[PDB]
C-alpha cells in the first residue's frame, strides 16, 4: 500500500469504496432477511458466518489500513505525511461511526445464540456508501443515469424492507390464519415481494385486511407507498428538469428572437440567417454566449482560460511583441467572440476600420480580384489580420480590400475603444504602441 | 452529388428511412411473438421486408454520402466522407443490421421471423428523425407529447408481445393468469389475441392491476419485474409532462411575479390610485399585446452583424428620411441604428414640455404623436409613423438661442413605441467619423441660419 | 357604438357569452348521448337553444363591431371593423356555428340534438374568458385550480356520455361491462344512468379502475384508449398542480436560498455571534414586514416615464420640505428623485458619527431618529418624519470651518427608512443645470453664513 | 404595563401553547361530533380538556389584546392604543365569535352533542401563523414542509373519515355493501375498529387506490365520485409538494452541476489543454467541498450598505490594521478600504505576480500558504503564511523610487489561497476624501523607500 491515497484521481480507492459499499449493502440487505425469514438454518449457518467474517474483515481493513491514508486539505495545502493523516482520521467524525459500527456484538452469539439483530450496528457505516455514491456521481460523465440508478436502488431496497416487514407480520398473525397474511404456497420471499410491490406502489387487487393490526398495517403501508411513489415521480421530474435545462433555455431564447422578428415583420432571408446562426451556435458551443458564463468565474481562472486559448496566438503578433504581459493579459480578458456566417463581409473595402480580428475555427477569403471574386489568400485558424487598425484614430486607415468568410468562421474581435481603455493604465506600453504606429505609418 | 445534412432533402430522407425502422420494431416484434399473422400473410411481410432491405441498402449508400462541418465549411471529398463513415461505429451497426440473415429461413421453414432482430440496430436514425422533427417544427411541446405517446405505445406493444410469448411458453389456458385456451373459438381469434394481450399490458404497465393474479413463481417474478418497469417508465413520463408544463408556463410565472412585485411595492409606498390604474392598464396592455419581452434583452446575445441587419431592416427607411442624416456614410447609419433604444409611452403621457432638457432624438415607429399648446389640447401637427424630431437638441450648435431646451409640448395620442437616440450615444458613435461630424455641424449651422 | 376589448363592457359580454358556450358543450353532449333529457324536457331545451342562438347572433354583431389596435389608436370606423372581422377565420367559425342545422328537426322528429354540434365551434370565447379572468382576478392559483377542475369535469362528463353511447350501441344488459338492462326499474332511472356513467368514467379516467372487466373487442379497445387518456390526464393534473405549487412558493424558496447563502458566508468568514444575530433579526424583520424584494430591482422593468412618475409620486412631496430645494426647476426635481436611493436602518445603528466625511444627505420618511451626544444614551434633539440632515457637509462651500464633516452623532431609535442622496448623485444631477448649480451653491453659502 | 413583542421568543412560545388546543379542537371536535361513542365514554376527559381549551382561548384574547405592532419603526407600549388597534380588527370579531358561550345549549342537549361547539374552529389563522413562524424559525425547512403537508392531509383524511362515518350513520349500518357494517356484531362494533376502518376507507379513497366495496345507492355514488375528485386533487398536491421539496433540496447542487457542465462544454469548445482542464475541475470541486462556491459580491448584494460595511469591518479590519502603511490612518478611511477589498482565490502552481510586472494590487493573505521563489522554478526563499501581506509599496507609487512600481519577486501559491486584493484605483477612489492621509501615505512610503533603497 502507498503512504497516501489521493482519493480524487485514484481508481483503486473507488474500487475499495465499491468493496466497502458491497459489504455495507450486504449488511443492510441480508440482515433483515436473516432476521425475519427462516433462511438461516442450522446447516447453512456456516455460509452466513464466512460472509460475516469477510464483511467484518473488510470493515476492519478499511478502519486500519486505508482510512488513515486518505489525503485531505487543511489550511489550503495538501497534507502528505502519515502521522498527520492518521491524526486527521482519528480526530474525524467518520472514525466514531466506524468504531461504533465495528463493536463486536457477535461475542453475544455464545450467550443468546445466533441472532442477526446483534449485527445491526454494522449498518452505521453509511459514510462509505455516501462517499462512494458522491464519487461515482462526480466520476460519471452524465449524472442523470446514475440518479435514475440510485432511485431504482433505493426503491428496490424499500420494497425489500417492506417484504421483510410483511413476512414478519405474517409470522406475527400466523401463517395462513386470515386471508390477508401470507399463506405458504410458493416461494416466501417472492410472494412477499409481490405483496410489497402491489402495496407500496399502490396498485391493489390484494385480499382485504380482516383484523385491526392488519388494517393498521395496510393503512400505514399504503400511506408510505403513496409518499414513495410521490418521491419517485418528483425525483424523475427533477432529473429531467435538470437535464433539459440548457436546451429549454436556448429554445426559449430562440423563440423570443423569432417572436420579436415576427413582431417587427423582418423578412425571411434575415430570419433564415438568424435561425442558421442559432442552429450553428447550438451545434458548436451548446450555449448562447460565453461572456455571461465567464463573467461569473473568478479572475484567476478567467486569466488561465484566456491564456491557454489565445496567449500564443497573440504572442505571434508582431505589434504587441514589445508591450507588457499584463497589458496582453488585459486584452486577453477583453476579447469579444463573434460567429460569422458564410458569405458575410467581415470588412468591406472602403469601410471604416476599428477592430482587430483573430480567426479561430474557420477560414476567411480576401476578395481582391479585378472583378472582385478572385481569392488571394485563405487565412486559416489561428491567424491574426487587421492588427494595424488598433493604432489609428478618427478616420485613420480604411479597409484596403474586401474579405469574406468561406465557412462558419468564429472570429475573435478586439475593438479600438477597449484597447484604449486598457491603454489608460500602461503608459510605457502605450508609448511603445504609438511609436510603433509612427514607425509603421 | 453530396447531400447537405442541414437541408430539406436530408430530412425527407430521414422520414423515408425512419418509416421502415418503426415498421421493423413494431411489426417484427408482433410477427416474432404471435406467429398467427406471419402464417396468414406471408407475401405481405416478404414484400415489406424486401422493401425495408432495399431502403436499408440505400440508407448505407446515402449515409456514406452525407457531408460534415470540418472547420466551418462543408467538406465535399467522397473519399474523406467514406473514411469518416468507416471510422465510426454507426457503419458497424449498419453492416450488422444489413446481414442477410433471411437465408436461415431455408433452415427454419420461415416460421420464425425473430432472426431479423439484427435489423433493429438502426434506432439512432429514428431518434435522429425525432430530434430533427422537434427541432424543425413550431409545436415542440405538442411533438414531445406525441413522441411520449408513441414511446409508451411502443412499450405497451412490446410488453403485450412479451406477455403473449410467455403465455405461449407456459401454455394457453392451463392457469388463471395466462392467456386462455386457443382451441376455444372465442379466444382463438387473432384480433382478440392481440387486443386482450394489449389490454393486459395496458392494465399492468400503467400500475392499475385488475388482471387475474399470478398463480406460479415464473408469473409472480414476471409480474413483479413488469410492475417495476411500468412504474419507473410511467413515473418518467409523468415527470416529463410535469417538466414540460412547468417550462411552458414559466414565462407567465415570471411576468406574474414581476407584476405582483411591482404591485406590492406600490401598495407599500402608497402610490395614488390613478397612477396605479395607469400602470396596471400599461402592464395589461403589455401582456395582452405580447410585448412582454424587450429589445435590450432579446438582442443581447446576437452579434453586431445580425443586430445591424435587424436594425437596418426596420429603422433605415426612417433614418434616411431624416434631413441631417441625408448624405452621410452607410457605416455611420449602421452604427446610428445600432445605438437606437426603444421607449413605450402610454396615451396622455408627455414626451417633453416647454423648457425641458433636450438630449434625445426620438424616432417614431408604430405610433402617433402631436404637438399640443400650453393650456389646452389643440393639434398643431400630428406626427405619424416614420416621422422624427429632436435633431437640434442632440446636435447642440454653438451660438444657438435655443439653449438645449427642446421646444414645444409633445404628448402621446395612442400607445407609441418611440426609438430614442441620446446625446451620449451620438457622440459615442461619432468618434470615428470626423468629417461626417463636421458635416453634421455645418448642416445644423445652415439650420441655424434658416431659423435666425 | 364601438366597444374596446380592454374595457369592462367587453368582459361583461365575455361572461355573458361564456355561459351558453359551456352550456352548449356540456348539455349538448349529454342530450346527444342520453336520449331521455331531450324526451322529457323538450320545451326547456328548445327555449335554451333559442336563447343560445340569440346570444350567438348578438356575439356575431359584437365581434363585428369590436375594436382592434393599429398605430396605438383604437380603431373607430365600423366599415373597417367589419372588413377586419370578416377577413379572418373567426368569422368563418361563427358562420359555421350559425348554420341552420336545426331545420333537420322536422326531418328526424327532433329526437336527435346531435345536429347542433356545430354550436361547439365558438370555443375561443370561452378560452378568452378564462384567459381574461386569469389576467383580471387576484386569486390566480385558485382560479387555476377552478379551471383545472372545470376542464377535467368536462372531460369526465364527455367520457360518461361516450361510455353510455357505446353501451347503447352494443346493448343493455347483454354483458358485464356495459350498462345493465334499462327495462328494470332500478337501472331505468335517468339519475341512476347519469350518476353511474359518471362514476364509471371517474373510475376509468382517474386511474383507479374498479369497473367490471370488458368482454368484447370494442370494449377492450375502448378501455385501452380510455385508460391511456386517463394516464395523460393524470400527468397533466400532476404537472399543473406541481408547477402551480412551485410558482406559489418560489418567493419563499429564493428568500430562503438568499438567507442560507448569507448564513453560509457568515459561518465561512467566521463573523461574531452578535453581528450574526443582528443579520438574522434583520432578515426576520424583512420577511415579517413584507419588504423582501429590493426596490431598485423592482423599478427596473418599468419604462422611464412611469419610473419618473412613480419617483415623483413617492419622493417629491417629502423632497419639497427641504428648504434648499424650494425654487429649483422641474427637470432637476425629476432627475433628483430619480437618482435617490432608499435604505432601511436597524435600531441602534449610527447613521453618521461626529468626524466622518459627509458624502450623503438623508431625509427621513416614516422614521424617528435622534441626535445623541458622543456614544451616549442621552439625546439632544429627536428627529421625526419629514425632517432632513446632511445638507451642511455635502455642498463643500468655500469658507467652511467644518470641512465636510458631519458634526453630530445620530442614533436610530427604531427602524427608519431614509433616502440616501449622495454627493456624486447630486453632482451628476447638476451637470445639465449650471445656473441651478450656482444657485444651490449660493443658497448653501447663505445658509452656511447663517449657521456657522 | 407589560407589552409582549410579536417578534420575540415569548410570542413564539405562546404560539406553540395556543396552537396545541386549536389543533386539538379541530381533530377531537369533528371526531366527537361524528363518532358518538367518544362523547359517551370519555365525558369527564372531554369536559376537562374543553375547559382547558376555553381557558387558553380567553388567555389568547388577553394576549392578542396586549401585543404590539410596528408603526414608524417603534414598538408601541400604550395599552389603550393597542386595545383600539385590536378593536378595529376582524380578528377580534373572529375571537369573540370563537368564544361564544354555547355551554347553555350544550347542557340543554345533555352534554352529548358537541356539534354546537363548532364555533371553536375559527382560530385557523392562529395555527397558520404558528406554521408560518415555525417554517421561518426552524433549521429544517424542507422537513417541516413535509411534516406540515402530512399534518394537513391527516386533517383532511380524518375529516373525510368522520364524514364517511356520518354518512354511514345517516344511511344505515349494514343496510348496504358500501356503508360501515352492522354494529350489533361485537367485532365490528368496537370504537377502535370504527375509527381505524373508517380512516383506512378514507385513506384508500382520498389517495385513489380503491379497494372499497362499490356503491349501490345514488347518494353513495355521488359521494364517491366527489370524494375521488377531491382525492385526485389531494394526490396531485402531494406529488407537487414532494417534487418541490426535492427541487428545493438539491437546487444548489443542480445549479453547481449545470455550471460545471457549462465550463466543460466551453473547454471542449475552445480546445483547452487537459492539465488545465483537470486543474479547473479539481479547483471547482475544492470550492464546492469547502462551501465557498458562490461569489460574495452576489451573496452580499441583498444586504444594505450599513450591514455590508459592518460585515466588512468585522472580517477585514483586524487584518487591515496589521498592515504597516495603514497603521496610523483614519477610521472612515479604513472602513472604506475594507469595503473596497475584493477577494480572489488561487490554485496550486499559479503565480500571484512575476518579476517585472506592473504592481497594481495589494494582496493580503488569508487561509493560504504562498511562497516567494526565484525565476528558474521551485527554490523557496521565505514561505509566506496567513495574515501577512505584500504589494503595499508598488501601489503607493512613490516619486523618485529606484524600483519604479515593480515587484522584483516571483510569488507562487503552494496550496489553495484566499487572498484579499486592494487595487491602486480602489485606493485612489477611497483616498479622494482624505488628501491629508494621502500625503501621509506618500510620506510613509517615502520613509520606507529611504530606509530600504533610494
Ligand atoms: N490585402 C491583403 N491583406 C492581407 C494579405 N495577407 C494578409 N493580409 C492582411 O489582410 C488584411 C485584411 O484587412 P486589412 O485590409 O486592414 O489589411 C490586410 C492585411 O493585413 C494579402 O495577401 N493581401
Ligand atoms: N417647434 C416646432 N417643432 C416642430 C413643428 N413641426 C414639427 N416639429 C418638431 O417638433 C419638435 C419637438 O421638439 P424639438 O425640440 O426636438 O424640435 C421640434 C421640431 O423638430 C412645429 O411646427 N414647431
Ligand atoms: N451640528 C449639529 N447638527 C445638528 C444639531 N441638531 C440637529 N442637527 C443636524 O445634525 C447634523 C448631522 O449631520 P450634518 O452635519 O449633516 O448636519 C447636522 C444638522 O442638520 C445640533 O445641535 N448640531
Ligand atoms: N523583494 C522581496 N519582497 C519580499 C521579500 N519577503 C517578502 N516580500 C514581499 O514580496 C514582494 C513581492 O512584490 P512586491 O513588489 O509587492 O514587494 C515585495 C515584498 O513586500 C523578500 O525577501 N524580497
Ligand atoms: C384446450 O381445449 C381442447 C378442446 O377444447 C383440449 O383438448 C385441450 O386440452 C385444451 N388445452 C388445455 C391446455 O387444457
Ligand atoms: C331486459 O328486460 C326485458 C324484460 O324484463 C326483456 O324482455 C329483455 O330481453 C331484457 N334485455 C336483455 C338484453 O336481455
Ligand atoms: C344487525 O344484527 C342484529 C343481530 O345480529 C340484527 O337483529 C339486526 O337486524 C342487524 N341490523 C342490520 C341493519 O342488518
Amino acid at each position: 500500500l502507498p503512504n497516501s491515497i489521493d482519493s480524487y484521481t485514484d481508481r483503486l480507492y473507488l474500487l475499495w469504496l465499491l468493496l466497502v459499499t458491497l459489504a455495507y449493502n450486504w449488511n443492510c440487505c441480508f440482515i433483515p432477511l436473516r432476521l425475519v425469514f427462516p433462511y438461516q438454518t442450522a446447516d447453512n449457518i456456516h455460509y452466513w458466518l464466512i460472509a460475516d467474517i469477510i464483511c467484518d474483515i473488510i470493515y476492519l481493513y478499511d478502519m486500519l489500513f486505508i482510512q488513515p491514508r486518505l489525503q485531505f486539505v487543511r489550511g489550503g495545502d495538501i497534507i502528505v505525511d502519515s502521522n498527520e493523516l492518521r491524526k486527521h482520521y482519528r480526530t474525524s467524525t467518520k472514525f466514531q461511526l466506524d468504531v461504533a459500527s465495528i463493536i463486536p456484538f457477535d461475542i453475544c452469539y455464545l450467550f443468546f445464540g445466533f441472532n442477526p439483530m446483534f449485527r445491526a450496528n454494522r449498518m452505521l457505516k453509511y459514510t462509505s456508501f455516501f462517499e462512494f455514491n458522491h464519487h461515482l456521481e462526480s466520476i460519471m460523465d452524465k449524472a442523470y443515469i446514475y440518479r435514475v440508478i440510485r432511485t431504482t436502488g433505493y426503491l428496490l431496497f424499500i420494497l425489500h424492507i417492506n417484504a421483510c416487514v410483511y413476512y414478519w407480520a405474517s409470522n406475527y398473525e400466523g401463517i395462513g390464519t386470515t386471508r390477508w397474511v401470507y399463506d405458504g404456497e410458493g416461494n416466501e420471499y417472492l410472494r412477499c415481494y409481490y405483496w410489497a410491490v402491489r402495496t407500496l406502489i399502490t396498485i391493489g387487487g390484494l385480499p382485504e385486511p380482516q383484523t385491526l393490526f392488519e388494517i393498521v398495517f395496510q393503512l400505514l403501508n399504503f400511506f408510505s407507498g403513496v409518499f414513495v411513489f410521490s418521491s419517485l415521480i418528483g425525483q424523475m421530474r427533477d432529473v429531467i428538469g435538470a437535464a433539459t435545462a440548457n436546451q429549454n433555455y436556448f429554445r426559449a431564447c430562440m423563440d423570443d428572437t423569432i417572436a420579436y422578428m415576427n413582431n417587427y415583420s423582418i423578412p425571411k432571408l434575415v430570419q433564415k440567417r438568424v435561425r442558421t446562426w442559432y442552429e450553428y451556435t447550438w451545434d458548436s458551443q451548446r450555449m448562447l454566449d460565453e461572456s455571461d458564463l465567464l463573467k461569473t468565474l473568478p479572475t484567476t481562472v478567467q486569466l488561465a482560460l484566456a491564456i491557454d486559448v489565445n496567449f500564443s496566438i497573440i504572442s505571434k503578433v508582431d505589434l504587441f511583441k514589445g508591450c507588457d504581459t499584463q497589458m496582453i493579459y488585459d486584452m486577453l480578458l477583453r476579447l469579444k467572440s463573434v460567429l460569422y456566417l458564410p458569405g458575410d463581409f467581415v470588412c468591406k473595402k472602403g469601410e471604416i476600420g476599428k477592430e482587430m480580428y483573430i480567426i479561430k475555427h474557420g477560414e476567411v477569403q480576401v476578395l481582391g480580384g479585378p472583378d472582385g471574386t478572385k481569392v488571394l489568400v485563405t487565412l486559416k485558424a489561428g491567424s491574426v489580420f487587421g492588427e494595424i487598425s488598433l493604432l489609428a484614430a478618427g478616420g485613420g486607415n480604411r479597409r484596403t480590400a474586401n474579405v469574406v468568410a468561406h465557412g462558419f468562421a468564429n472570429l475573435l474581435t478586439l475593438d479600438k475603444k477597449t484597447l484604449q481603455e486598457i491603454l489608460v493604465h500602461y503608459p510605457d506600453s502605450e508609448r511603445i504602441l504609438m511609436k510603433k504606429a509612427r514607425v509603421l505609418l | 452529388i453530396v447531400v447537405d445534412p442541414s437541408s430539406n432533402l436530408y430530412y425527407r430522407w430521414l422520414t423515408a428511412i425512419a418509416l421502415p425502422v418503426f415498421y421493423n420494431w413494431y411489426l417484427l416484434i408482433c410477427r416474432a411473438c404471435f406467429d398467427e399473422l406471419q402464417s396468414e400473410y406471408l407475401m405481405l411481410w416478404l414484400v415489406l421486408d424486401y422493401s425495408a432491405d432495399v431502403l436499408y441498402v440505400l440508407d448505407v449508400l446515402v449515409r456514406a454520402r452525407t457531408g460534415f462541418l470540418e472547420q466551418g465549411l462543408m467538406v465535399s471529398d467522397t473519399n474523406r466522407l467514406w473514411q469518416h463513415y468507416k471510422t465510426t461505429t454507426q457503419f458497424k451497426l449498419d453492416v450488422l443490421s444489413l446481414v442477410p440473415t433471411d437465408l436461415a429461413y431455408l433452415k427454419v421453414g420461415t416460421n420464425y421471423p425473430e432472426v431479423r432482430f439484427n435489423r433493429l440496430l438502426k434506432f439512432s436514425r429514428l431518434f435522429e428523425f425525432f430530434d430533427r422533427t422537434e427541432t424543425r417544427t413550431n409545436y415542440p411541446n405538442m411533438f414531445r407529447i406525441g413522441n411520449l405517446v408513441l414511446y409508451i405505445l411502443i412499450i405497451i406493444h412490446w410488453n403485450a408481445c412479451i406477455y403473449f410469448a410467455i403465455s405461449k411458453f407456459i401454455g394457453f389456458g392451463t392457469d388463471s393468469w395466462v392467456y386462455p385456451n386457443i382451441s376455444i373459438p372465442e379466444h382463438g381469434r387473432l384480433s382478440r389475441k392481440y387486443i386482450y394481450s394489449l389490454y393486459w399490458s395496458t392494465l399492468t404497465l400503467t400500475t392499475i392491476g385488475e388482471t387475474p393474479p399470478p398463480v406460479k413463481d415464473e408469473e409472480y417474478l414476471f409480474v413483479v419485474v413488469d410492475f417495476l418497469v411500468g412504474v419507473l417508465i410511467f413515473a418518467t413520463i409523468v415527470g416529463n409532462v410535469g417538466s414540460m408544463i412547468s417550462n411552458m408556463n414559466a414565462s407567465r410565472a415570471e411576468f406574474q411575479a414581476k407584476i405582483d412585485s411591482i404591485k406590492q411595492y406600490m401598495q407599500f409606498r402608497k402610490v395614488t390610485k390613478d397612477l396605479e390604474t395607469r400602470v396596471i392598464r400599461w402592464f395589461d396592455y403589455l401582456w395582452a399585446n405580447k410585448k412582454t419581452v424587450d429589445e435590450k434583452e432579446v438582442l443581447k446575445s446576437l452579434p453586431d452583424k445580425l443586430k445591424a441587419e435587424i436594425a437596418i431592416n426596420v429603422h433605415l427607411d426612417t433614418l434616411k428620411k431624416v434631413r441631417i442624416f441625408q448624405d452621410c456614410e452607410a457605416g455611420l447609419l449602421v452604427e446610428l441604428v445600432l445605438k437606437l433604444r426603444p421607449t413605450v409611452f402610454s396615451p396622455g403621457d408627455y414626451i417633453c414640455k416647454k423648457g425641458d432638457i433636450g438630449k434625445e432624438m426620438y424616432i417614431i415607429n408604430e405610433g402617433k404623436l402631436a404637438v399640443v399648446a400650453d393650456d389646452g389640447v389643440t393639434q398643431f401637427v400630428v406626427l405619424s409613423d416614420g416621422s422624427y424630431f429632436g435633431e437640434i437638441s442632440i446636435l447642440n450648435i454653438k451660438g444657438s438661442k435655443s439653449g438645449n431646451r427642446r421646444t414645444a409640448n409633445i404628448r402621446s395620442i395612442g400607445y407609441s413605441d418611440l426609438f430614442c437616440l441620446s446625446k451620449d450615444d451620438l457622440m459615442e458613435a461619432l468618434t470615428e467619423y470626423p468629417e461626417a461630424k463636421k458635416a453634421l455641424e455645418e448642416k445644423g449651422r445652415q439650420i441655424l441660419m434658416k431659423d435666425n
